[PDB]
């Protein structure tokens, strides 16, 4: 019920990352290549240990980031100095055993964060700097409001977590830097697709191509090169009943939702 | 106008009439209104809820407001 | 109307005199009502079934009437 | 123009008289513009963020020009 | 009319005097039929493979009839 | 016309004169024509690439002409 993420090199991470999705989430054997394959979550909450921010050192580590299972929520971050939980507004009644609780005055969405932070996920920079920079505001925190400074580090943090840990794409791009990465506007378009390529994913039967939204597939590999974990349809990350289906047509599948814009 | 019947779109008709009926519930309503045939085949598509507006809220009714919710 | 072919489009296509046919079933029928041209596509392309209700029921058959489901 | 509400499209609806109301927000505004229609109910299907900008920034207010991101 | 080329859109050029070229195979075929560019941009938007039938096949070619699978 | 910028659409908004404007590249540019309107907003709806020639190719720049590939 806590798992860790270590980020020492390129390896300690994806290494890591992988043992929680082993972990919280069974494969598809109909979403298969090369030995991989895509795997769908199946509530409660887990502490993440963020640790290897500076492997040669291995000071910074009081930081622990409470997350739930069903959606990869990032309820807040916790204080492992003094145990303090710091929760996101709209998580105001979610509690982690062993610490106490104090109400942040900003909810978890990226709009707001965006807005406190002052900054655009598109084109947003991440390196073993900033991470390390981005700890220490963390961990100076004390305090109810949601300040820029915690704004912009979770926003760096939720990315290289909960982001990276359901898109194989933002891991990879990220990865690199452990051995600076610039959050590109492809790699958002993901981040926003997430509910709807999980509704549709499942249908996928050996279609020549995937598409949700303003996201494409051209084959197997690439749905695999990019999305490694699935929501399986705290309120739902997924779309609602009867709405989202794909449809398939040529060998293409669509979410029934675009196709019905398009269409008019 | 009063909302009338409200639900998921059970089928569309393109009439001979020129006309396009819409079957949302128990109801069968029709309207005259050529921009909501596009409107109304994405909703139905789709599977939005709409909530049609009309006095003539019966079977045969016509009609010329939406909402699609 | 009576009905007179039931199913999900074949193809569709488009002619040079200006009309729309559809395949559907194993009946071959057209129509000349401009909106039904870009409907049919999309009830093509997504797969819905459809009614086509005339009386000219047979390839070369012309048809005006189509319920979308 | 200024900015009124930024926002998804919680609900749309087709009037009457042939206007379109909007509710994105806390806002309900409208339009007489006849292309913001299909337009605005594309960016509902997809779940767009739309900022409508506007002087008449209140329920009943209408606008002319969004912003589709 | 004998096809001519048959696979996806693989492109279309909205020209100003409102010509419109399509790619589809190794042509660049065109058309100003009513109705029919605006079908030939949703077969391209959402993937459908069309055969354009003509007899003028050919670059700079025209064409009225296309087929829609 | 020359090629002015090709890539995919980053937003789009319509304007209260009724033309809609495109931000495509690192230009914002905008166009007249009505029927572009919503294939551009389509374009964007799907993440396609599209060139646009202009011999005003600076922001503002009026277009007219669209490849959608």
């Amino acid at each position: 019920k806590e798992f860790t993420l270590d980020f020492s090199t390129a390896k300690t991470y994806v290494d890591s990352l992988n043992v929680i999705r082993s972990a919280i989430g069974t494969p598809l054997q109909t979403i298969s290549s090369g030995g991989t394959s895509l795997l769908m979550i199946d509530d409660n909450l887990f502490a993440v240990d963020v640790r290897g921010i500076d492997p040669e050192e291995g000071r910074f580590n009081n930081l622990r980031l409470i997350v739930e299972r069903n959606n990869l929520y990032v309820t807040g971050f916790v204080n492992r100095t003094n145990n303090v939980f710091y929760r996101f507004a709209d998580f105001s009644h979610v509690t982690f055993p062993g610490t106490t609780a104090v109400t942040l005055s900003g909810d978890s969405s990226y709009t707001t964060l965006q807005r406190v932070a002052g900054i655009s996920r598109t084109g947003m920079q991440i390196n073993r700097h900033s991470l390390t920079t981005s700890y220490l505001d963390l961990m100076s925190h004390s305090g109810t409001s949601l300040t820029q400074s915690v704004a912009r580090a979770m926003l760096r943090f939720v990315t290289v977590t909960a982001e990276a840990l359901r898109f194989r794409q933002i891991q990879r791009g990220f990865r690199t830097t452990l051995d600076s990465y610039v959050m590109t506007a492809e790699d958002v378009d993901l981040t926003l697709n997430w509910g709807r390529l999980s509704s549709v994913l499942p249908d996928y039967h050996g279609q020549d191509s995937v598409r949700v939204g303003r996201i494409s597939f051209g084959s197997i590999n690439a749905i695999l090169g990019s999305v490694a974990l699935i929501l399986n349809c705290f309120p739902s990350m997924c779309p609602a009943d009867g709405r989202v289906r794909g449809i398939t047509h040529n060998k293409i599948l669509w979410d029934s939702s675009t196709l019905g814009a398009i269409l008019m | 106008t009063p909302d009338c019947v409200t639900g998921k779109v059970e089928y569309t008709k393109y009439n001979d009439d020129d006309t396009f009926t819409v079957k949302v519930g128990d109801k069968e309503l029709f309207t005259n209104r050529w921009n909501l045939q596009s409107l109304l085949l994405s909703a139905q598509i789709t599977g939005m809820t709409v909530t049609i507006k009309t006095n003539a809220c019966h079977n045969g009714g016509g009609f010329s407001e939406v909402i699609f919710r």
